[PDB]
Parts: C-alpha cells; sequence; structure tokens
C-alpha cells in the first residue's frame, strides 16, 4: 500500500500526461511521467498492457513495485546532502526552516 | 479490473458549420453577422502599445508617469519579448525595454531592485506583478490614449470596449494563460473587480470570455462500444411483474412503488402523455449500460436493476392506483425497476442528518462528472426554465450582464434527479457531442450563441453589417456549452442544498441555524473542488484553496441563508437595507423594487420566492463567481496544461539537437516551461529541474547566473519533500 500524498501526485501526473482523457496513456509517454516522478528507467514492458496501454489502477500497481525496490537509504541521504551548501557540514536551524515550507508542518522532531 | 472511459478527447477545425446563417433580420432588413477576430484585433493593439512606448521615450516624460506604470510596462516588455520565438522581433521589444531600464534603475533603485528580484523569479515577471489590484489599472491602453493619437480601427474599439478592464486580456496566449492559472495562487491577492468612482465593477466572466476565445474548437469521439454507438439488441423483458395493490407503499409522480419482503422497491413507471417506447426503452439500456461498466467507471450511485419494459392495459394501472391518483392511452408501456428506497428520497429532504447528507452529495456530483468523461450529460437534472436558465449566461448572450432571477427556485430541485442513493432516473440523457454540433437542442435554446451578435452598437450603417467579437463564437461554441453544462451541474446541486437548508431550518435555536447554513456553505464548496479534481486531476484539497482564493466561502454562506429562507420578508424595506451590508462586505446592496409577500419574500406568484426581483440579477452573487471560479479554474488548467506541452516538446526538440541554438537561449526555453506548470503542482517543476540539468550537461561551456537560483528552488523544495515523505 502507498501513502495518501503519494497517490495524489501519481493521480494528477497521470491524469496530466493523459492527453486526451480516458487512460489512454501510451507507452512512448509514460517515460515522461516517471521523469516527473524521480525514476529514470530502461526497460519496462509489462504489468497490465490492458491493450497494449494502461489504465490507472495499473499504473498505481505499476509504480510500488518501483517503489518496493528502492533502496532509499542513498534516497532519503542524497536529500539531506542538498543542503549541505559546505560539504559533509550538516544542517542547522536552517533544516527545520525548510522542512517549514515544502509540503509540510506541524511539530518536527529535531535531533 | 480495466477502469477508464469511452469516450476520447480532441479539437476539430470549426464548430461553426451546419450552423443557422449568421444574419439578424429586424424591420424587414436582413443584416449579416460578421466575426471580429480575437487574436488579430489583439496583436494590432500590442503594436499600438509598442509604437506609443517609442513615442514615450522620444518625448523623454518619463518622470512625468508614476514609477509603477513604468514598472507594468517595463515587466511587461520583458515578459512580451521572453515569449517571442525569433530573435530579431524580440530585440526589437528590448530594445523598447532599455530606456525604461535605464531610466528606472537612475531615477527609481528602489522600484528597480524589486523588479529585477521578480525578472530572476519567473520568464514572465508580469503575471506575477499583476497578482493584485495593479491588474485593475490598465497601463497598456492607458498608454495607448496618451501617446497614440490617432482614432482606433472599430475593431480595436470593440475589443477596448470588451476587455477595458485589465491589461492582462491584451497578453498573447501564453502570458495571458499562466497569469489567469496563477491568480488563483496563494500569493496572489488579485479578485476581478475593482470600485470605480463610487461603482463596483465585476469581471469574473470577461476572465472566462477571453480565455474561451483564445481556445480550440474542442470535440469528443465516442468509442465505438459506447452506449449511444453500439447496437444494442431487443429487450428481453421475459418476465411480468405482478402488480398487487397492498404492497405499494406510494406513488412518486406517475410511477408507483411496490414493497418487497427484501426491504428494497420495485417501482414501475408509466408511459407520460406524449412519450414514445424508445424513452422507456433508452432508460432500460442505459441502466444496463451503468450497470455493466459500473466497475469500469467506479460509478458510486446505487444503481437500480432494470426489470422489464412491456406493454400494460390502463385499466389495471387505474385499478391497482389509490391514495394519491400523466397517463394517456388505453395501452401504456412501461419500464419497471428494483432500487434501494433510498432511490426514491430526494436529496433536499429534511430527514438527513448532515453527515448523510454530505456523504450522499458527494456520490452524486462524482457520478455527474465522471459520467460527463464518460460523455453523458443529463440536460435536465432539475427543471429550473425557451425560458430555460443559464449557468454562464453571459458568455452565451450579448445582453446580459449577470445571472438571471431563478424563478420558483425550491421547486425547480424538486423532483431533482439526485438522491440519498446517488445519481438518478438517468433516462432523459444526451450525448456530450450534441453540445458541441448544431443538435435541435442547441439552436432551440441557445439559438444566439449559434446565429451571433446582433446590437445597435455593433451595426455600421457604412458596411450594412453588425460587427462583433461574439459572431467569433461560432467557431466555439460548443467549448462554451461544455463549461455551462459543468456549472449548470454544479448550480442544480446548489439550489439542493439550499432547499434541504430551508426546509431544516425553519421551526428550528439561531446558532443551530447559522451552523446548518455554513456546512451546506462549506459542502458546495467540496463539491466545486470535486469537480475540479474530477475534470481535471488537481488535488481536490489543493482546487479547494485555488477556490477559495477566489470565491468567499464566508459570503456565501450569508447570501444564502438570507435569500433562500423567507425570515428577510419579515423586515421592513428599510431595516433590509441594513442587513444586506453583512451580507456583501464591501460590494454594492442588492437593489429591488419588488413589494415583498409576507412570509415568503421576493415571489412573482406570490406563493413560492424567488431567487432575485422581477427583472433583476440572481441575488446569489458570491454564487455566481463560484462557478465562474470553477468554469476557469478548469478550462484554465487545461490550457495551461495544452502551452506547458507545446513548451515542453520545444525544450526536448532542443535538447535531442533536433533545433540547435545557443546555450543562453536553451536554458530560457527550460525556464519558460517552467512558468507554465500548474500552480502548487511540484512533479511538474521537478520534470523541469530533469530538463534543467540536461542543458547543463549539453552546456557545460554555458553560464548559468540567470537561472541558477529559480531552479534551486525547486531543488530544494524536492529534497524537503522527499526528507519529510520518511515519515515512518
Ligand atoms: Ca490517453
Ligand atoms: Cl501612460
Ligand atoms: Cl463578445
Amino acid at each position: 500500500q502507498l501513502t495518501e500524498e503519494q497517490i495524489a501526485e501519481f493521480k494528477e501526473a497521470f491524469s496530466l500526461f493523459d492527453k486526451d482523457g480516458d487512460g489512454t496513456i501510451t507507452t512512448k509517454e509514460l517515460g515522461t511521467v516517471m521523469r516527473s516522478l524521480g525514476q529514470n528507467p530502461t526497460e519496462a514492458e509489462l504489468q497490465d498492457m490492458i491493450n497494449e496501454v494502461d489504465a490507472d489502477g495499473n499504473g498505481t500497481i505499476d509504480f510500488p513495485e518501483f517503489l518496493t525496490m528502492m533502496a532509499r537509504k542513498m534516497k532519503d541521504t542524497d536529500s539531506e546532502e542538498e543542503i549541505r551548501e559546505a560539504f559533509r557540514v550538516f544542517d542547522k536551524d536552517g533544516n527545520g526552516y525548510i522542512s517549514a515550507a515544502e509540503l509540510r508542518h506541524v511539530m518536527t522532531n529535531l535531533g | 479490473v480495466k477502469q477508464y472511459y469511452f469516450a476520447r478527447r480532441g479539437e476539430t477545425s470549426t464548430h461553426d458549420t451546419s450552423l443557422p446563417p449568421p444574419v439578424k433580420v429586424l424591420s424587414g432588413r436582413s443584416i449579416p453577422l460578421k466575426e471580429i477576430p480575437f487574436e488579430a484585433t489583439r496583436n494590432e493593439l500590442v503594436q499600438i502599445y509598442l509604437t506609443s512606448i517609442d513615442k514615450l521615450i522620444k518625448s523623454n516624460k518619463l518622470n512625468s508617469i508614476p514609477s509603477q506604470q513604468i514598472a507594468s510596462h517595463y515587466l511587461f516588455l520583458r515578459s512580451l519579448a521572453n515569449s517571442e520565438t525569433d530573435g530579431i522581433k524580440k530585440n526589437q521589444i528590448l530594445s523598447l525595454a532599455k530606456p525604461l531600464g535605464t531610466y528606472l534603475a537612475s531615477k527609481e533603485p528602489h522600484v528597480w531592485k524589486m523588479i529585477n528580484e521578480l525578472i530572476e523569479k519567473s520568464e514572465y515577471p508580469i503575471i506575477h506583478y499583476l497578482k493584485n489590484n495593479r491588474a485593475h489599472s490598465n497601463f497598456m491602453l492607458a498608454l495607448i490614449h496618451e501617446y497614440h493619437k490617432e482614432p482606433l480601427t472599430k475593431n480595436q474599439s470593440a475589443f477596448v470596449q470588451k476587455f477595458r478592464d485589465s491589461s492582462v486580456f491584451l497578453f498573447p496566449n501564453p502570458i495571458y494563460t499562466a497569469w489567469l492559472a496563477h491568480s488563483y495562487d496563494e500569493d496572489s491577492s488579485f479578485n476581478p473587480m475593482f470600485r470605480e468612482r463610487l461603482s463596483t465593477n465585476f469581471y469574473h466572466s470577461t476572465l472566462t470570455d477571453n480565455l474561451l476565445l483564445r481556445t480550440e474548437p474542442k470535440e469528443v469521439t465516442l468509442s465505438s462500444e459506447h452506449h449511444y454507438k453500439k447496437e444494442k439488441g431487443p429487450i428481453d423483458s421475459s418476465f411480468r411483474y405482478q402488480m398487487s395493490s397492498d404492497r405499494l407503499l406510494r406513488i412518486q409522480g406517475r410511477t408507483l412503488l411496490f414493497s418487497t419482503p427484501q426491504n428494497d422497491v420495485v417501482a414501475v413507471k408509466v408511459q407520460k402523455k406524449g412519450e414514445p417506447k424508445s424513452t422507456l426503452e433508452e432508460e432500460f439500456e442505459m441502466a444496463d449500460y451503468l450497470l455493466k461498466h459500473q466497475r469500469r467507471l467506479d460509478v458510486h450511485s446505487k444503481l437500480p436493476q432494470p426489470l422489464g419494459q412491456y406493454s400494460v392495459k390502463k385499466s389495471e394501472i387505474l385499478e391497482i392506483s389509490r391514495g394519491s391518483l400523466i397517463d394517456d392511452s388505453k395501452d401504456l408501456e412501461v419500464y419497471v425497476y428494483k432500487a434501494p428506497q433510498s432511490y426514491f428520497t430526494y436529496l433536499h429532504d429534511k430527514n438527513q442528518d448532515l453527515e448523510d447528507l454530505t456523504a450522499s452529495v458527494k456520490t452524486n456530483v462524482h457520478d455527474l462528472f465522471v459520467l460527463l468523461r464518460e460523455g453523458i450529460v443529463f440536460p435536465q437534472l432539475a427543471d429550473i426554465f425557451k425560458g430555460r436558465y443559464q449557468a454562464l449566461v453571459q458568455l452565451l448572450n450579448v445582453l446580459q450582464f449577470q445571472l438571471g432571477r431563478i424563478d420558483k427556485w425550491q421547486k425547480a430541485v424538486e423532483y431533482v434527479n439526485l438522491r440519498s442513493s446517488g445519481l438518478a432516473d438517468l433516462g432523459d440523457s444526451l450525448p456530450i457531442t450534441s453540445l458541441f454540433t448544431s443538435s435541435d437542442f442547441t439552436k432551440h435554446y441557445f439559438s444566439e450563441l449559434l446565429t451571433g451578435g446582433y446590437h445597435p452598437t455593433f451595426f455600421d450603417k457604412s458596411s450594412g453589417t453588425a460587427n462583433s467579437l461574439f459572431t467569433g463564437k461560432r467557431r466555439l461554441f460548443g467549448n462554451y456549452l461544455y463549461l455551462n453544462t459543468i456549472a449548470e451541474y454544479l448550480l442544480v446541486i446548489q439550489l439542493t442544498l439550499g432547499s434541504y437548508g430551508d426546509k431544516v431550518t425553519r421551526d428550528m435555536d439561531k446558532p443551530k441555524k447559522e451552523a446548518v447554513w455554513r456546512e451546506l456553505a462549506n459542502v458546495m464548496f467540496t463539491s466545486c473542488a470535486e469537480a475540479i479534481h474530477i475534470m481535471t486531476g488537481i488535488p481536490q484539497s489543493r482546487a479547494l484553496t485555488l477556490l477559495k482564493q477566489r470565491a468567499n466561502i464566508e459570503k456565501h454562506f450569508r447570501q444564502t441563508q438570507f435569500w433562500m429562507t423567507p425570515d428577510y420578508s419579515k423586515l421592513d424595506e428599510d431595516t433590509l437595507q441594513m442587513e444586506q451590508y453583512s451580507i456583501y462586505s464591501g460590494e454594492p446592496e442588492y437593489e429591488f423594487t419588488d413589494k415583498l409577500v409576507s412570509g415568503v419574500g421576493l415571489s412573482v406568484d406570490g406563493v413560492h420566492q424567488d431567487l432575485g426581483g422581477y427583472n433583476r440579477e440572481s441575488p446569489l452573487r458570491e454564487l455566481e463567481k463560484l462557478l465562474y471560479a470553477t468554469v476557469t479554474l478548469i478550462e484554465g488548467t487545461m490550457q495551461l496544461d495544452k502551452e506547458f506541452f507545446k513548451q515542453l516538446e520545444q525544450v526536448e526538440k532542443i535538447l535531442s539537437g533536433e533545433i540547435k541554438t545557443d546555450a543562453n537561449s536553451c536554458f530560457e526555453a527550460v525556464a519558460q516551461l517552467l512558468d507554465l506548470a500548474r500552480p502548487g503542482c511540484h512533479f511538474q517543476k521537478r520534470l523541469v529541474l530533469s530538463y534543467y540539468e540536461e542543458a547543463k550537461l549539453k552546456y557545460p561551456s554555458a553560464p548559468t547566473d540567470a537561472y541558477d537560483s529559480r531552479f534551486q528552488v525547486v531543488a530544494r523544495t524536492n529534497a524537503a519533500i522527499t526528507i519529510q515523505r520518511f515519515w515512518r
């Protein structure tokens, strides 16, 4: 199961790149949608095909497969390494500032 | 299982085919109706604005003009130059912009500092500079009148008189769409209403009109297995329901409701006075098409099981009926079906807690717009009536300036097709394609929109023709009727909700009543937010905030509760204009002449309360803004999407090598794509950040001082998002 925050993100991305309406999203387009979601694979040619294209039910199942294989130790890191502007110098009171305007708020436990 | 719609949306050359002839006959003389082209006239006024900028530079009178109308001019000029494709012409705009910058940097150092903080934030700094009351000052038209000292053509005059309210209406297509989309964002305090010399102007409808005239004629193609296209076999009503006369609960209007040991209802619907069998067969097959594709469409209503369609002698019908007794003949075709009792409780019924009301309303608006994407329109959900009410009426006629007086509003949603079960009684369907073609429905109710634009102002004695930008709507009238259907759906919701509210608050604790009406306000805004999400994919939470930027929830609560219950009638005429100020906080009070019927309010028939004076506006003003906010957010988001993808290819052709250009331009092609992302939509800027990094891979040569900062904030936002995503 995914989180409500990212199924919303996936639903809009799907709705945006479906250019003509009804779930008729063609394999040629799904490269860019996953690029917009933080993915860049080489070969993905399965998981419904539904005719040769797929619906949203197939999309939101296609994803956790690509998200239940993400060794996010390097994903959650890299993320901290951004604001580490100098190098390896971790953040400070600023690391509660950033988390107070991107997508969330409400009592970060600053350790 | 598979879940998708059976309709593909595309575009077509022209909706104006097989339309009535563009001719207004009056006093025996036939006057042809001619289009004033939007974009052609728009561009003439922008080049006139450009020449005027040049006559302002030569006048060496840049001090005579206030500092933040040279800010408007320069910011617009910089934005226009970026929007220009070829380098030769964008340099002739920067030619014009540089004296305005030289002066501002020298004689207005602070404003210069504020302007440059915007120019590195966006490629179209004018659209964020105008996210406030600054938009109401028409700097472009002001400069045109002052320095272009020569009379406008008859069409620049026409364009000016129609779009006088803001300079944004002259912006080229991408800049206007981007401005209109982002004018709903959280920094933006813009609302399309300014106060004139004691007078109040509203131009929410003009935003929609100026948007719609830049759009391409839509067209929907139905799958070959669609309900209206697939050849369906005969109905196999192999069984006949045996009508007892004590199993009948009730009789809700030419429909008899029968009980069952399973605590649901077998209903039998009888032929109307004028009604063919076809209609009852269509209702049968609709119920089956819904049933078959209910998972496919994720339809949420409780759907009736179509039992049989056959003929029954009128003697048996009249025999089994007694207690509340539109049938015509001695033989009556019948449609009998099974449905829960929720299917027969109208959604405006007093006997629902507002937990069940909200839940059931959510069901209805979901299936209304899911079935719209499916391509099916329900044009008679309620009898809001030729004289059939038009939700988006200023965009469909030349005369009207606001929405008309809803007559006997509570009786309109009386037998509304919205039930606790969900959508109901879905026989009187219409294909969405009927709105984009010259169907019988459209030339009857929308004949002006399809003929187009007569008014004495329009008439040119020289020409012999009536010229207006309205006649341009002939090639696009389907786009107008599409948006109007959306607003029409949500207005039937609103009357239904208000009906419930009136019948629950009557015979009631003043705080308990007021609290009910603001929950009714919230479910209405929530309904429109749901529509936007179903139509565009925008997260409904964000669709709600975008909406509440434009529509004042609390103003809507207090004009709904005041006008849809009769307490104001018990006021004398002039403590009433003491109460109106509380519901129109800045806006003018609702002026009206009519004599009030005691215990009712405004009532032409003296028995049923209406929404509005005899020949006035509907007084639900922020409802009107709500609908336009809803409909503009939909159509605006879709046009922004199109400009996004149109520019997306540009950066991809430059990136791949299919179009060779310099480094310093490839980056501003990418940065421009940043400006066409949806407001509050992050992944769209994650995607263009990916394009930015690839451009720096392609051009390590290049300096990136102009876009490092604007693309850092996307990078830092995406980093911050994923650390917040690690909530575990
Ligand atoms: Ca598609
Ligand atoms: Cl001026
Ligand atoms: Cl017009």
